[PDB]
């Protein structure tokens, strides 16, 4: 059943699994309108899906255009989310394809299991744990190629860009998690702690700056001083 | 007007016919039940004062034989039995007629409950659910699994109820999967009526045998199966207007017929706010809809 507290480690074994998180898939501005009444606006979106062993990202990109003629965007939002996570799984070889995939939000149970009846093996999961993966767009490289983007287009990235070379899987699970629970609660405050230093760059097929084993324990614990400030500040504690 | 005569109540029990019941005294002189109406299906059903998971009874048509219930000593229960000698039957019947051993089908002639919780039952179909093509009759109780519940063990005491499931490749058109998931008329009019069923007839009368089998024996999967079959109806946009109009009587003479202190087992809190207040038909099952607010306004 569902991924929690107790059953965290699994993330981390030798069984193929995919995370997918569908926050960022249907995004819109709100406007007032010529008459003074309220209008949306699309704008480009992405499914999240994640090995979090691998750390292999494969960023589904969502065009505006998906939503051209269509009623109930939110609720389609959620079954387009399901067909491109079966499309992706289709694509790939057996010996690939995930035994599980955890779902961030309870309503993407029922879309991907329905698109997923051809996978009768896939557990289709969900979590208990509040993941911050609605932070992804708040990464710059992830967000300009999302805006960028002109029609429906797939982007592979590796999310714990080289660490993996330093550090295990679980490591480099909790610095994302920790680098997006940051990003998510002050994002401004987050990204000046991350790019304050220069002379420490973003190489090309990155996504994070290539900070020494030294350095990551500085920004981790500078990230956890964020997370803490702005909570004792929005509860007054 | 039909009888089903019995050897004897060796053993105190509960004798249950059609939504009709009597205590039976242990080696109480009782000898059956006369003046059955023919042309519908009955069912005979037990519960002894001993213990109460016996939960037992018989499906029948008394215009296909000469039925009558002996208490079995070894199995330990009232087993129905069929008499192929005419001469021999009509002779008993009629000695304990004039003797008066035998309670009357008590049945009030404005009444056509029953009549409304059959009307599309018909013992054949009975048969292809309740497998056993050597006996007329047909056999249930508390325990006996659905088809459906051994894939979720024994196949000779199965319930063989049409397997429908809301998740599975029968019920989604590959590419329809949003459209057909959040309206099943697909699954209902195309796979289910003119597929399996053939007319809306047979689905009314298996929704009907499975309502009764839960209502009669607390039989977990015939409640599962008749929730199901509602819930299909209540979830397609595209329904025969004559099949909205027939299910709306069905369930108002199954939620009047219901025990009010069973309510809390034989009633899906889920199933019900759908079909009345989220679902395409909130519109649509008036009666319905009166009777539950009226009788079991809690369960919304
Ligand atoms: C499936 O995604 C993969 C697979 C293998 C390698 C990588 C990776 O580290 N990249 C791909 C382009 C930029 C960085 C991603």
């Amino acid at each position: 059943g569902a991924m929690n507290s107790s059953n965290y480690a699994e993330l981390f074994n030798n069984d193929i699994k995919l995370f997918v998180d569908d926050t960022n898939v249907y995004r819109v501005t709100v406007h007032k309108t010529f008459e003074g009444n309220v209008a949306t606006k699309a704008i480009n979106g992405c499914i999240f899906t994640l090995n979090p062993k691998t750390g292999h990202l494969f960023l589904k990109i969502i065009h505006t255009s998906v939503w051209a003629g269509q009623k109930r965007l939110s609720q389609l939002a959620k079954w387009k989310t399901a067909e491109e996570v079966s499309a992706l799984v289709r694509s790939l070889p057996k010996e690939e394809q995930p035994k599980q995939i955890i779902v961030t939000r309870k309503a993407m149970l029922d879309p991907l299991e329905v698109h997923m009846l051809d996978f009768p093996n896939i557990a289709i999961r969900p979590t208990e744990l509040r993941l911050p993966f609605s932070a992804a767009m708040s990464i710059d490289k992830l967000s300009d190629v999302v805006m960028k983007a002109t029609e429906p287009q797939m982007v592979l990235f590796n999310i714990y860009d080289d660490w993996l070379d330093r550090i295990s899987s679980y490591t480099a699970f909790s610095r994302l998690t920790l680098l997006l629970r940051a990003l998510k609660t002050n994002e401004e405050s987050a990204k000046m702690i991350l790019l304050s230093d220069p002379t420490i760059t973003i190489k090309s097929y990155h996504l994070w700056p290539s900070f020494t084993d030294e350095q990551w324990i500085t920004i981790e614990s500078q990230m956890r001083d964020l997370i803490l400030t702005e909570y004792g500040r929005k509860y007054n504690v | 007007m039909n009888t089903v005569p019995f050897t004897s109540a060796p053993i105190e029990v509960t004798i249950g016919i059609d939504q009709y019941s009597f205590n039976v005294k242990e080696n109480q002189p009782f000898h059956g039940i006369k003046d059955i109406p023919i042309g519908h299906v009955h069912v005979i059903h037990f519960q002894h004062a001993d213990n109460s998971s016996m939960r037992y009874g018989y499906w029948f048509d008394c215009r296909m034989g000469n039925f009558y219930i002996q208490y079995d000593p070894k199995d330990g229960l009232y087993k129905m039995m069929e008499e192929r000698d005419g001469a021999k039957f009509e002779n008993i019947v009629h000695n304990f007629k004039e003797r008066q051993m035998m309670v009357s089908y008590p049945k009030i002639d404005e009444d056509d409950t029953w009549y409304n919780l059959t009307e599309f039952v018909q013992m054949d179909k009975i048969r292809k659910i309740v497998r056993k093509d050597e006996n007329q009759f047909s056999y249930v109780d508390s325990s006996m699994t659905t088809v459906q519940e051994n894939e979720l063990s024994d196949p000779a005491h199965s319930l063989n109820y049409t397997v429908i499931n809301f998740k599975s490749r029968e019920a989604i058109r590959p590419g329809h999967e949003m459209e057909d998931f959040l309206d099943k008329s697909y699954y209902l009019n195309t796979v289910m009526l003119q597929g399996i069923f053939k007319n809306s007839s047979n689905y009314f009368g298996e929704l009907q045998f499975a309502f009764l089998n839960a209502m009669f024996f607390g039989n977990y999967g015939s409640s599962l199966q008749w929730h199901a079959m509602i819930e299909l109806i209540c979830s397609s946009a595209t329904v025969p207007k004559h099949m909205l109009d027939k299910l709306d009587e069905i369930l108002y003479y199954q939620i009047k017929t219901l025990p009010e202190q069973y309510s809390d087992i034989l009633l899906n809190e889920r199933v019900w706010n759908i079909c009345l207040y989220s679902s395409f038909q909130k519109n649509s099952l008036h009666n319905t809809e009166k009777i539950m607010e009226n009788k079991y306004p809690e369960l919304l």
